[PDB]
């Protein structure tokens, strides 16, 4: 059971975007793909939900001028476009599978990090940090978020002008 | 529009031991069929929320039955048994009964431990960073020292959340300087410091 969605997008403010979900790993027109809304150290918001065996849509009246639900039953493929964004719109979205008739079965993609703003895209700047154990290494410079790291601790990116930073450590 | 309330917005419990996170719906979830369309999930940090607890108190495959779920109609409780550090994360209810479906705030569970110190590492550069690793409470300071002059300004801190493993709390300190001095002391709340030159 998978539904990978990108890590991120940023989007220019007044303009639009298109999220894309693939499923597989299991019998995609058999279950309804509803997307969720998490904003940064926020709570969980239902956006709307269509099932691709009939093609019917639900959409929560918040967001019924801001998202349009498609799916592409060829490609396995879910769509969700969100119109016009504002810095409102920078969140983490989910897409999210539920079998149409079993209750116990739901799976969560990975979600995918949008982030509304005129700036431009900046790759990090990785460094050492070796013991003057426990190593070091210091991802300075970059947007926007996300970044992956892995070898432990890696600590919330942080702000600075316009630009994250974040470090992790290794103990050994 | 069916609004549920998790009045909670955390709750902190002694490991081994047992608590409950309460989850009300301003209209009952019972439906004719006889099923009640509530489901919890749990999110770990860092993760994406996962099913945990449907219909009445039917558990998702995997899930430990140390988790346990109740409730009337409107009222609702999940209960976990023997709380394990590897519980942290915040518990959302949800309605799926009427359109549209809607999430109740979340409630944060967090774990009581023995007092911890912090070990503490120092890297010179154009950046001095310090970690205070593994410490609990969460409650802690860092002090910057330039040549013994207390530094403050030019200070970003970050902070972990609770600890999967054993409950401990971790922080990340960078001293950003001018790309002419020479002690960088770093030093936790006899103390527990470092330093270099
Ligand atoms: O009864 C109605 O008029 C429709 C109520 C909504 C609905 O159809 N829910 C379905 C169950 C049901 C069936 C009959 C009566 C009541 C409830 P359902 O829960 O299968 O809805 C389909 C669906 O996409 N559910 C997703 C719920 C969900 C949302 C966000 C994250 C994880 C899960």
């Amino acid at each position: 059971v998978q539904l990978q969605q990108p890590g991120a997008e940023l989007v220019k403010p007044g303009a639009s975007v298109k999220l894309s979900c693939k499923a597989s790993g299991y019998t995609f027109t058999s279950n309804w793909i509803n997307w969720v809304k998490q904003r940064p150290g926020q709570g969980l918001e239902w956006i709307g939900n269509i099932y691709p065996d009939s093609y019917r849509t639900n959409y929560n009246e918040k967001f019924k001028r801001k998202a349009t639900l498609t799916v592409d039953t060829s490609s396995s493929t879910a769509y969700m476009q969100l119109s016009s964004l504002t810095s409102d719109d920078s969140a983490v979205y989910y897409c999210v599978r539920k079998h149409y008739s079993y209750d116990g079965v739901v799976y969560w993609g990975q979600g995918t990090l949008v982030t509304v703003s005129a700036a431009k895209t900046t790759a990090p700047s990785v460094y050492p940090l070796a013991p003057v154990v426990t190593l070091g290494c210091l991802v300075k410079g970059y947007f926007p978020e996300p970044v992956t790291l892995t070898w432990v601790h890696t600590f919330p990116a942080v702000l600075q002008s316009d630009l994250y930073t974040l470090s992790s450590s290794v103990t050994v | 529009d069916i609004v549920m309330t998790q009045a909670a917005p955390s709750v902190s419990v002694t490991p081994g031991e047992s608590v409950s996170i309460s989850c009300r719906s301003s209209k009952s979830l019972l439906h004719s069929n006889g099923n009640t369309y509530l489901y919890w999930f749990l999110q770990r940090p860092g993760q994406s929320p996962q099913l945990l607890i449907y219909r009445m108190s039917n558990l998702a495959s995997g899930v430990p039955d140390r988790f346990s779920g109740s409730g009337s109609g409107t009222a609702f409780t999940l209960r976990i048994s023997r709380v394990e550090a590897e519980d942290v994360g915040v518990y959302y209810c949800l309605q799926h009964l009427e359109y549209p479906f809607t999430f109740g705030a979340g409630t944060k569970l967090e774990l009581k431990r023995a007092d911890a110190a912090p070990t503490v590492s120092i890297f010179p550069p154009a950046s001095v960073v310090c970690f205070l690793n593994n410490f609990y409470p969460k409650d802690i300071n860092v002090k910057w020292k330039i040549d013994g002059s207390e530094r403050q300004n030019g200070v970003l801190n970050s902070w972990t959340d609770q600890d999967s493993k054993d409950s401990t709390y971790s922080m990340s300190s960078t001293l950003t300087l001018t790309k002419r001095h020479n002690s960088y002391t770093c030093e936790a709340t006899s103390p527990i410091v470092k330093s270099f030159n």
